């Protein structure tokens, strides 16, 4: 409910400053979320996808708006761009795209039931 | 102060209130939680459960009519208490209860025990001792209420299940941590609503013990499987909730909100018991054509949605 400022270093500077908790992963405090998304920092650093960072935080530190309080996830397209760019890397070591970033759970542009974040 | 509101409080109860003063707020919320769910479970029926008072006054003398509905009210009140007491103790912070710490057997393979398992046993025992501090009557109504209170309690135990957190790399569920936990209270309300639909009807018999005549309940229809400790019992016929009951049964259905689409009870032929229904139209303002903007905000347009509300005559 309450919008709290984003503290996790990775997700500072992504274009929105305010999140809420708990997120979709039942992270109770924003630090607990942080200690997971920061495991992705090497992937952000390699620049396999230029959407990776925004996509990650759009799930771990979801945008929180004073004006509008309905769901606002990333669009499936954002995730799909990120998966296209970075899953190959993880596969070279035998790892699948993580279950938590499964893109098919996310809405597409034009969903009546909910809006979604992506550029155009 | 607290337990004061109870209108036939006996000293055994007051002692309990004072011994367990630290968890009496959660007993009170327990009752409020159960009656809230009652009102949800019957949100569209002729009797919508807004008769019932949500204070601790429900503890103490049970004198309401022995209808199926009461069987459900008291059941879900007991369960609410067992629920909210267990939930509160799990929130830590209290001297006389907390998480269930007793050694749980070796875990399933993927996971380790952890977190805070809810002490459902403590809540059930609190529910029972407080109800049982009531003065004891050889009443038929007291035999029914002892039965249904226990059915409500016991399913708080029955509904304990496993809940696990997944941590390890990127949240992968291969480092798992589990604890015993309660469902949402909605599971409880749905469960008891079913038990309400199958409640066994009884008849009253009486035999003497050393303190005079006691009354016991016996299944009215012997050919069926008798009710169990988890089933609801009752022995008076429920009234006709159509008309305002002059014997304070309840109100009529007049000006209760109605559904033209439905041909069940929440529909306007059945809810209004063959009387007509009025209709008025209303307008609310709301946000409707909200565009997202890259980045990152949302813009909304104001528009006026119109609907019609049918209320029974
Ligand atoms: C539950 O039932 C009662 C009455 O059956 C409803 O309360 C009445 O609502 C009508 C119309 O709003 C009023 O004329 C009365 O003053 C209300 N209060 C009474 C009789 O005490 C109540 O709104 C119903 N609630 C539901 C269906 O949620
Ligand atoms: C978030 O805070 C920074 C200042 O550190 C500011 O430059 C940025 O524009 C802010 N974001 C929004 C959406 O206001
Ligand atoms: C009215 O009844 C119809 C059919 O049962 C149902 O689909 C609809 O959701 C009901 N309206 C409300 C507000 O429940
Ligand atoms: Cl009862």
């Amino acid at each position: 409910l309450a919008c709290q400022e984003i503290t996790v270093p990775l997700c500072k500077g992504i274009g929105y400053n305010y999140t809420y908790m708990p997120n979709q992963f039942n992270h109770d405090t924003q630090d607990e979320a942080g200690l997971e998304v920061h495991q992705f920092w090497p992937l952000v650093e390699i620049q396999c996808s230029p959407d990776l960072k925004f996509f990650l935080c759009s799930m771990y530190t979801p945008i929180c708006l004073e004006d509008y309080k309905k769901p606002l996830p990333p669009c499936r397209s954002v995730c799909e761009r990120a998966k296209a760019g970075c899953a190959p890397l993880m596969r070279q070591y035998g790892f699948a795209w993580p279950d938590r970033m499964r893109c098919d759970r996310l809405p597409e542009q034009g969903n009546p039931d909910t809006l979604c974040m992506d550029y155009n | 102060l607290l337990c004061g509101s109870i209108p036939g409080l006996v000293p055994k109860q007051l002692r309990f209130c004072r011994n367990y003063i630290e968890i009496m707020p959660s007993v009170a919320e327990g009752v409020k939680l159960g009656i809230q769910e009652c009102q949800h479970q019957f949100r569209g029926r002729r009797w919508n459960c807004t008769t019932i008072d949500d204070s601790l006054a429900i503890f103490g003398p049970v004198l309401d009519k022995a209808t199926r509905e009461s069987a459900f009210v008291h059941a879900i009140a007991s369960a609410g208490v067992a629920f909210a007491v267990t939930r509160s103790c799990a929130e830590g912070t209290s001297t006389i209860c907390g998480c269930d710490s007793h050694h749980k057997g070796p875990p399933g393979e993927g996971w380790k025990w952890g977190g805070c398992s809810e002490d459902a046993d403590f809540g059930v025992l609190v529910s029972r001792e407080f109800a049982d501090a009531r003065e004891n009557r050889p009443d038929a109504r007291s035999a029914m209420n002892k039965h249904n209170n226990e059915a409500g309690r016991t399913t708080i135990l029955d509904h304990m299940h496993l809940k696990c957190k997944c941590h390890g790399l990127s949240g992968s569920c291969e480092v798992k941590t589990c604890w015993w936990a309660q469902p949402d209270f909605r599971a409880i309300g749905d469960f008891l609503k079913d038990k309400y639909d199958s409640a066994s009807e009884m008849v009253v018999e009486k035999h003497r013990e050393s303190r005079g005549w006691v009354e016991t309940l016996r299944a009215k229809y012997s050919l069926f499987k008798p009710p169990t400790e988890r089933d609801l019992v009752y022995y008076e016929n429920s009234p006709n909730f159509c008309e305002p009951n002059p014997e304070t049964g309840s109100f009529g259905t007049r000006d209760r909100t109605c559904n033209v689409t439905s041909h069940g009870i929440d529909g306007c032929d059945l809810l209004c018991c063959g009387r007509g229904h009025n209709t008025r139209t209303e307008k609310r303002k709301e946000k409707c054509h909200c565009i997202f903007h890259w980045c990152c905000y949302v813009s909304c347009q104001e528009c006026i949605r119109i609907y019609d509300v049918h209320t029974c005559k």
